[PDB]
């Protein structure tokens, strides 16, 4: 549910950088596909902006 | 989040978009070096031509502007042609209006205001190249006004530009407090020549063949370029230094 | 093309324009500079800064002619000085010396330079000028004057003033220094004083350049023999004269 | 210095300039200078090996310029040049100045030569600290004999 | 940092560099190879024309187009865009032989166009040419060939090269001049102009394609752009083959 | 590793080049060790993939697992950091400890925006837990470790927003781009696909190809 | 992304978007196919009405007495560009008394379409035209993209299922080029064409619009019960 | 601190722990702890209010002339020095310039001097050294639009 | 210099009366050999020669992390002469913070000893530190100090001579048919790192594994050089330095 939070798209900025943000992201991302096959599993996005993706 | 990215003010004081043309003028990586002589000037500079297929006769950082102003160009080469075409077109200009050939202090000033304007749009970007106008002068004698992308200039005894010129500026700057006088003397530009090749080799630690350099040496009532069959006739000259 | 027709200088929502405060900084960074009116001159005094002893300084200026009457000396950035003198030098002509055929008076002209000012705090495309300019003169009716004209465009009328890095200190030497009969003479011993403390940097004839709105030297008119006019009242001191008054502090 | 091109045949090349050493001899006499120019043309050369061979020449024609007394100043002038250019290596030319000072004590010239002469050559080890500190110490106690 | 930076184009970026230019020089990159051959007499165009479907007309679709009589001006990137850069440089060629009455040199030519790919890089309202160009022609000056790279930067040249096969034709052209550092006839060069498309070609391998080849030559055409065709055309294919074999 | 699924090179359907580009600096100096040893020059320490996503550069790493029957350490780049002071490098070193010990190797890494980008110096905050595990990454990829029998496979689909010290030929060799299909590839494509289902032969791919 | 909101903003792809985004206005259009021999020119079109009280909205423009132009884009777009055409066509007869080169045509309409997807505050025409013509070198049939690229071809469609349509020129390829002198032959090559990017709409005497050209035969537009010979 | 973590709560200890058994050190023969900060931004306020740390010594980066000649002048008393080298030459070219980079300076004077073989410190060297170790120029680099 | 000098003869620097150096800080644009510089200098000095990557000596553990790093001063100064050799010290000599998280205050404390244990009451002998920097922009303002490090080493990009001599050193050891390429190729490979060279050696080299020639033709370094030009523009410029 509502991934606006944990969705900004990356950007360098010389402040701290999106790190926390986008380090949550990745996680997932590598896991909605796998280096190998996931088991079943559907998955269900649910978003307001999908421009902040 | 708008401050740095027109032309105006930031909390500072300070204009960054000028700034970074700035730095955008030493990633040509071109080096030059200009000395005033007695009664000319010369200006060396680099040529660097970097793949085989270039026609190395085209590759140039010494426009011809008017018999007695040449311009020597640090900074990227489309920003080169355009601030030379329009010094070009205002040196026809003043020939027009006012019944002489255009002085080189005037032409100085007048692609300041050019800069200057510049950095008061919202339009323009600002020309990232600095210029150096070499001249001799006939009420002023030679002369080196260098001009840069803010719209600042001033005379000089000599001056360089390129990113090794930190390196540049302190072997001329003890050459003229050695011998206290402001410019160099010697009475024949050929030897001017010699002088500012040598500076450039012990500057940079690197030698220079024939390709590598292009020599523009405005004297009375003319600039010239040498062809690179005539520059090896002085890199031999200074082998008998 | 040009689409820019839209103010960049705005209301900021606690009250005051932001471009015109961004500005007033802008020329707190640059050379400190300074005006002392007497009662028969005004002295104007700045120094020089180089990028190195490379540059020369001879064919370098900063403190220019606008009539024979009224001098200008800025602090803040040198491009935007360099425009605004020409623009200066412009309207006098354009404007009172085409149509009443002389050199305005200093109120008149420090009047047109605020509207210089004004119509780039305002219009499109356009930033504040950065500088603030002394525009010290003599006029025939209000006297020796001097004034500070802003990046606001406002215009005050001053005794003595300073503008630059070294405002601050400057003025407090300045307030405690002043007096009410000052000769032009006695005038240029304050104004060189005070400039020395600003200066930590070489200090020369050659490195001040210091001018004098004095009165009239027939030796500059050009001509002689025609004695309704007299010659340029600003005269700009070379090295040698000021080197004098340097030793005679 | 070093170079990969003047080792064994400029060595060799030195050894025919020294058949043609009695030439430089006789025209030593007409002009000093003219006789000078070719061992000085020989020392344009890079490498250690020849630097050695080169230099002989040239401390052999300075027992001309000593035995005679007007000539003994080009000499101390030539040393002063030899250091300032680069001489062409700086291993070669300390051992070398060492046996002009050799010379000077063996050459009995008037006093107010020897005198004159030991200041020029003590002038140009002034700043320095290697080899040449020992050397300095050696003649400057001469020196301070004669005063 | 800041963001921003990449909306625009008289924005610098921190560095410096452009955006969209540097941008542009991407959508170039995706274009049809284009050498240029520069002869001792004159210059030799040759372009991979690609036949993308089996519904086109053959030898019906030229990129090789003629400016005045004597340049011909032949492109890779956008192709619409590409052609609006060859119109302006009718206009300006045609206003220089009104004014002039003489055909306007290459180096007066080459600082024509220079300065239209500039101009469009100063403003934040106009978009940045993305085409290179390879132009040159004979004029009485002698032979010039110049790339026009979109960033508004040109060069002289002995042998250019532009789009995806850019990799092998500028690798392929270096030996062609150290064969032949002395020069190389314009007869001749036709045929070199073929053996270089077909080995340029191989990142483009996938289809077929359509060699389309021009000449300016002093010695054979009298100093006047035309185009290959005919027999001449047909052995430089059959000289192409028996290199690729 | 514990077998990733053959995927062959038949369901790396099209990008011929990039295969080919990729086996040179992976597989070669394991099977070929020899060769580049006789020429005298170094081999690759590593491949970078790059380009849109979608373009199976996950793919073709799956299927280059398979084929070299070595030990292949997969690693994704977010588990490596670690909110434990430096046990994020402990993760480093070990894992490149390992590979000297099962060698030949291959290291595939998926993503490497968390070990993200070395521009930080602003006063407020930074996270300097990023960059430390970063720079322990390059160590490893240095001379005194190994690197001959250490190959490393990167993939990622931003390469812009990358500091420039994991970039350079020599920490990754290669640099492989992957465009999108051609228009004869994306026929290629479909009719792989297609095998795992029912189809008819009225399925003309042509005109999906072309769409 | 952000790269979308204007057409002068590239894009990292070596593309610009707002071009692309155009180029699916003639996807969500309907289909018309062209196709030539060597002596007449056909476009076939399918009519779209949007309800049934409706009528049909004419695809075919005849834009000159030996010129026609149809529409898969937006209406409003299309008559912006027919009119620039006219112009052109009646400028050529006025000062030149030549009548405009088809070949030429293409050039003409080009420059129109790049010169506002260069510009600021301006867009891309997204309507593309299939414009046939016989004209000195015989008939042609010209593919205007709303790219601004202009290609010709001996057949094509544009639309929506318009690869179905492409595929049934691309069998019968080698087929129609002979058959000259003989309108009726091509007309129903070209019905058959767009028959293939049917899905349920069917064809009547209000749905196909055909309009010729040959060298023997001046533009002619059949429609109402002259296109019911034809299906 | 983020206390939460055990790094940061065992500092908290250690800090509290300093600060009370401070004030029992209170009224002793013993001057209190003397502890030094390059920083002074990233201090606790609790040990900056009197009855702790009560005198708060200023160090300045700035140097007026007179006291700027000073520095130089004892580290070259250890150091040699030419007779032909002077140190008033070398405090007008900075206006800014810190106790210890002029020691590092003076170092680097020295560490030339073993190049060209020098038992002194020739004023050449001095000059050209000086210039090495200054740097910090991004607001007169290039910036000389702001004067 | 700093190096070999004072470990042989610290009597040249007791002539002057001057301090030895101590404190070496390289800095560079990434791949001109800064590690490389190092690594070669270890084994022809003879000294013991602590090789230390500045990020595997932080732990988890509380304080461990710092107790290492004053244990390496210690034994080095019992081996003397000794080399303490830190790659990367942008790791735990980054900017001072304060306003970070757990993490990098812990950073604080080790960054803080090592400080203290370079110049302190505690003198060195003859321990000498090399540490090796991708920018001295970001690390921290007290050890960057004039004093603190002496030697301040500018690693340039290859000049025009250098890039002749670096090609030089990874040809001669290839089998090839005769290479007088590198008079074009030195002209076209501006702009480079010594890293990228070594490397156009290796694409070279693999160009012959197609033509399946045992010799690397100089025709193929032609296209080595273009090959490796391309692909560094596109993706990332380099570091520029102060
Ligand atoms: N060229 C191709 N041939 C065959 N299948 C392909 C091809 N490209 C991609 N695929 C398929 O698309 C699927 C999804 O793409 P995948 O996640 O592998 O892409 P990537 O570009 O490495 O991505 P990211 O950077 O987003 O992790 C693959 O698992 C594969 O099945
Ligand atoms: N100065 C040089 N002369 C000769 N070879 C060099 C030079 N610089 C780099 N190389 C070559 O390139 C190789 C790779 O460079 P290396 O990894 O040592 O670079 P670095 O600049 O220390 O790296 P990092 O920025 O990752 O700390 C060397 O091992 C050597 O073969
Ligand atoms: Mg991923
Ligand atoms: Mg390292």
């Amino acid at each position: 549910d509502e991934i606006d939070a944990v969705g900004g798209a990356r950007f360098d900025d010389g402040a701290g950088g999106d790190n926390e943000v986008q380090r949550t992201m990745l996680e997932l991302i590598t896991q909605l596909d796998g280096f190998d096959p996931r088991g079943n599993i559907k998955v269900m996005f649910a978003t307001n902006r999908p421009n902040t993706l | 989040g708008y401050d740095r990215h027109i032309t105006i003010f930031s909390p500072e004081g300070r204009l960054y978009q000028v700034e970074y043309a700035f730095k955008a003028t030493n990633q040509t990586n071109i080096n030059s070096l200009a000395v005033r002589g007695k009664d000319c000037t010369v200006v060396i500079s680099q040529k660097k031509v970097p793949d085989k297929l270039l026609d190395p006769t085209t590759v140039s950082y010494i426009f011809c502007i008017s018999r007695t102003i040449g311009m020597v160009v640090n900074g990227p080469i489309p920003d080169a042609r355009n601030a030379a075409l329009r010094a070009k077109a205002e040196a026809a200009e003043f020939r027009y209006k006012y019944g002489y050939d255009m002085p080189c202090d005037v032409l100085a000033k007048r692609m300041a205001n050019l800069s200057q304007i510049y950095t008061q749009r919202a339009y323009m970007r600002p020309l990232g190249v600095i210029l150096t106008f070499v001249s001799v002068d006939e009420e002023l004698g030679p002369s080196i006004y260098k001009t840069d992308p803010a719209g600042y200039y001033v005379g000089y005894k000599a001056t360089a530009t390129g990113p090794k010129q930190q390196e540049i500026t302190t072997n001329l700057e003890n050459h003229f407090k050695k011998s206290k006088i402001d410019h160099i003397n010697e009475e024949s530009w050929e030897k001017v020549v010699e002088f500012a090749i040598t500076h450039m080799i012990d500057a940079l630690g690197t030698e220079f063949s024939k390709n590598d350099l292009e020599v523009g040496v405005a004297t009375k009532d003319k600039f010239f370029t040498l062809s690179a069959e005539n520059i090896e006739e002085r890199l031999v000259a200074i082998a008998e230094q | 093309t040009d689409r820019y027709s839209f103010s960049l200088t705005t209301f900021s929502p606690s009250g005051k324009l932001g471009q015109i405060d961004y500005a007033l900084t802008a020329v707190k960074q640059g050379v400190t500079s300074l005006g002392i009116k007497a009662t028969n001159g005004v002295v104007i005094a700045t120094e020089k800064k180089s990028s190195s002893p490379l540059a020369m300084s001879e064919t370098l200026s900063k403190v220019s002619l606008l009539t024979p009457d009224i001098g200008a000396v800025y602090s803040g950035m040198g491009p935007d000085y360099r425009v605004l003198v020409d623009k200066s030098r412009k309207v006098a002509h354009t404007s009172y010396k085409r149509i009443y055929g002389e050199y305005p008076p200093t109120k008149l002209l420090v009047s047109e330079v605020a509207k210089i000012m004004q119509e780039a705090t305002q219009s499109g495309g356009v930033r504040p000028f950065g500088v603030s300019l002394l525009i010290a003169g003599h006029d025939e009716f209000n006297g020796f004057s001097l004034y500070q004209v802003d990046p606001s465009g406002s215009y005050f009328p001053w005794k003595a003033t300073a503008i630059g890095k070294g405002s601050v200190a400057a003025k407090t030497f300045l307030e405690k220094r002043w007096n009410d009969e000052l000769e032009l003479e006695d005038a240029i011993h304050i104004a060189l004083l005070t400039l020395k403390e600003s200066v930590e940097g070489e200090f020369n004839g050659d490195t001040i350049e210091l001018a004098i709105i004095g009165d009239e030297n027939p030796d500059l008119l050009g001509y002689t023999g025609i004695p309704t006019d007299k010659g340029p009242r600003f005269r700009k001191l070379t090295s040698q004269e000021i080197n004098d008054r340097l030793e005679a502090l | 210095m070093s170079r990969d091109a003047p080792i064994k045949a400029d060595k060799d090349y030195s050894q025919i300039l020294k058949e043609e050493f009695p030439k430089i001899d006789s025209l030593a006499q007409n002009d000093c200078n003219s006789a000078l120019d070719q061992l000085l043309v020989l020392e344009k050369k890079t490498r250690q090996a020849s630097d050695l061979a080169s230099s002989k020449e040239v401390l052999a024609k300075i027992v001309d310029l000593l035995a005679s007394r007007n000539k003994w100043d080009d000499l101390n002038e030539q040393l002063t040049l030899l250091s300032k250019k680069h001489g062409q290596l700086k291993l070669s030319i300390q051992y070398m100045i060492q046996k002009v000072m050799e010379y000077l004590k063996s050459s009995k010239s008037l006093d107010l030569n020897t005198r004159i002469s030991v200041i020029e050559t003590i002038r140009v080890v002034t700043e320095n600290k290697i080899f040449v500190e020992v050397e300095r110490a050696r003649v400057t106690k001469d020196l301070v004999e004669i005063k | 940092i800041g963001t921003g930076y990449d909306l625009s184009n008289s924005v610098f970026s921190p560095d410096g560099r452009n955006f969209q230019v540097e941008y542009a020089v991407k959508a170039v990159e995706n274009g049809t190879t284009s050498i240029g051959i520069k002869c001792n007499d004159g210059v030799v165009f040759a372009v991979e024309k690609l036949i993308t479907s089996k519904l086109l007309v053959p030898q019906k679709n030229v990129k090789i187009q003629v400016v005045d009589r004597h340049i011909g001006c032949v492109y890779s990137g956008l192709i619409p865009d590409g052609r609006h850069l060859v119109n302006r440089g009718r206009e300006e060629a045609a206003s220089f032989k009104k004014l002039y009455k003489t055909p306007i040199p290459i180096p007066a030519f080459a600082d024509r166009l220079g300065q239209y790919v500039q101009a469009h890089t100063l403003y934040n309202s106009v978009r940045p040419f993305g085409v290179s160009t390879i132009f040159g022609g004979v004029d009485k000056n002698g032979a010039h060939l110049y790339m026009l790279e979109p960033s508004g930067s040109y060069w002289g040249y002995k042998g250019a090269a532009t789009g995806k096969g850019r990799q092998s034709a500028k690798a392929e052209l270096e030996k062609l001049v150290d064969h032949h550092p002395e020069g190389l006839s314009a007869r001749e060069a036709v045929k070199q102009a073929a053996k270089i498309i077909y080995l340029a070609h191989e990142d483009n391998k996938e289809k077929d394609f359509e060699l389309e080849i021009s000449w300016c030559s002093l010695s054979e055409t009298n100093g006047l752009h035309k185009f290959v065709k005919g027999d001449l055309l047909q052995e430089a294919i059959d000289f192409a083959q028996k290199e690729i074999n | 590793v514990d077998e990733k699924p053959t995927e062959t090179y038949s369901d790396v359907g099209g990008l011929d080049k990039q295969i080919e580009e990729l086996v040179e600096a992976i597989v070669l100096p394991m099977k070929r060790a020899d060769k580049f040893k006789d020429m005298g020059i170094r081999a690759p320490k590593g491949a970078l993939m790059y380009g849109p996503p979608g373009t199976g550069k996950t793919l073709l790493a799956r299927a280059c697992a398979a084929q070299t029957n070595a030990t292949f350490l997969k690693l994704a780049a977010p588990q490596l950091v670690q909110m434990y002071i430096g046990e994020g490098a402990k993760l480093v070193r070990d894992a490149f400890a390992l590979a000297k010990e099962k060698a030949p190797t291959i290291i595939f890494i998926d993503e490497l925006d968390a070990i993200g980008t070395k521009r930080f110096d602003s006063e407020k905050s930074g996270d300097r837990e990023v960059q430390r595990t970063m720079l322990e990454l390059l160590n490893q990829l240095d001379g005194f470790s190994s690197d001959d029998r250490v190959k490393v496979l990167a993939a990622t689909n931003r390469v812009d927003v990358l500091d420039p010290a994991l970039l350079r030929s020599g920490r990754l060799d290669r640099k492989i781009e992957f465009p999108l299909p051609s228009e004869d590839s994306r026929a290629q494509i479909l009719q792989i696909h297609s095998r795992k289902m029912t189809t008819d032969d009225d399925i003309n791919w042509q005109e999906l190809a072309r769409s | 992304n952000n790269y979308d909101g204007d057409t002068v903003t590239f894009s990292p792809t070596g593309r610009l978007f707002q071009v692309e985004y155009a180029l699916e206005a003639i996807k969500q259009g309907s289909v018309t196919v062209g196709l030539r021999s060597n002596t007449h020119a056909v476009l076939v079109a399918l009519k779209r009405n949007a309800d049934e009280l409706s009528s049909y909205q004419k695809k075919i423009i005849k834009c000159d007495e030996h010129m026609g132009l149809s529409l898969a884009g937006l209406a409003p777009d299309a008559r912006v560009l027919s009119n620039y055409l006219r112009q052109q066509c009646n400028y050529s007869s006025l000062v030149f008394n030549r009548k405009l080169a088809v070949e030429r045509a293409g050039h003409l309409l080009c420059d129109k379409a790049q010169k506002n997807t260069q510009s600021y505050g301006g867009r891309p025409y997204g309507v593309g035209l299939l414009i046939i013509g016989y004209d000195k070198s015989g008939a042609h049939l010209l593919e205007f993209q709303p790219s601004g690229n202009v290609t010709e071809l001996y057949g094509t469609a544009i639309g929506a299922r318009s690869q179905g349509a492409k595929t049934y020129l691309e069998r019968t390829l080698d087929t129609f080029i002979k058959i000259d002198g003989n309108p009726d032959e091509l007309i129903k090559a070209g019905v058959e064409a767009i028959s293939q990017s049917l899905r349920d709409e069917s064809l009547t005497v209000d749905n196909l619009s055909i309009a010729i050209v040959g060298k023997d035969t001046p533009f002619t537009i059949y429609d109402g019960e002259a296109v019911a010979k034809y299906i | 601190f983020d206390a939460q973590t055990g790094s940061d709560r065992e500092v908290q200890r250690i800090l509290i722990e300093l600060l009370t058994q401070m004030d029992g050190f209170d009224q002793s023969t013993n001057v209190k702890v003397i502890m030094a900060t390059n920083r002074a931004d990233t201090l606790d306020p609790a040990l900056l209010r009197p009855g702790r740390l009560d005198r708060k010594i200023e160090f300045p980066s700035l140097r007026d002339r007179r006291e700027r000649r000073l520095i130089f002048g004892t580290i070259a008393s250890k150091m040699s020095l030419a007779p032909e080298a002077d140190l008033d030459s070398l405090i007008i070219r900075n206006d800014s310039l810190s106790g210890a980079v002029i020691a590092a300076i003076m170092q680097e004077a020295g560490l030339r001097a073993v190049r060209k073989n020098r038992y002194v410190i020739l004023q050449s060297d001095l000059e050209e050294a000086y210039a090495t170790q200054v740097k910090t120029d991004n607001t007169v680099d290039k910036f000389d639009f702001y004067k | 210099e700093v190096i070999e000098l004072p470990l042989k003869n610290p009597e040249i620097f007791q002539r002057v009366g001057i301090k030895p150096p101590k404190g070496v800080l390289l800095y560079g644009p990434p791949g001109t050999g800064k590690t490389l510089l190092a690594k070669a200098v270890a084994a022809t000095i003879g000294a013991n020669f602590i090789f230390s990557p500045a990020s595997g000596i932080v732990d988890k553990y509380i304080g461990e992390s710092a107790r290492i790093i004053r244990e390496m001063f210690a034994y080095a100064k019992e081996h003397e002469p000794c080399i303490i050799f830190m790659d990367e010290v942008d790791a735990i000599g980054g900017r001072r913070f304060s306003e970070g998280t757990s993490a990098d205050r812990e950073i604080q404390r080790t960054l803080m000893e090592l400080l203290t244990q370079m110049d302190g009451f505690d003198n060195l002998g003859q321990t000498k530190i090399i540490m090796a920097t991708n920018r001295p922009d970001t690390l921290d303002p007290a050890l960057l100090r004039p004093g603190r490090l002496d030697r301040k080493v500018e690693i340039p990009l290859p000049n025009e001579a250098g890039r002749l001599e670096i090609f030089k050193i990874h040809t001669a050891k290839v089998k090839k048919t005769g290479e007088f390429d590198f008079e074009a190729a030195v002209k076209m490979s501006d702009g480079f790192n010594g890293a990228d060279i070594r490397n156009c050696a290796t694409e070279a080299g693999f160009f012959a594994i197609r033509d399946d020639r045992d010799h690397i033709n100089p025709d193929d370094l032609m296209k080595a050089v273009r090959k490796v030009a391309e692909v560094k523009k596109l993706e990332g410029t380099i570091e520029y330095q102060k």
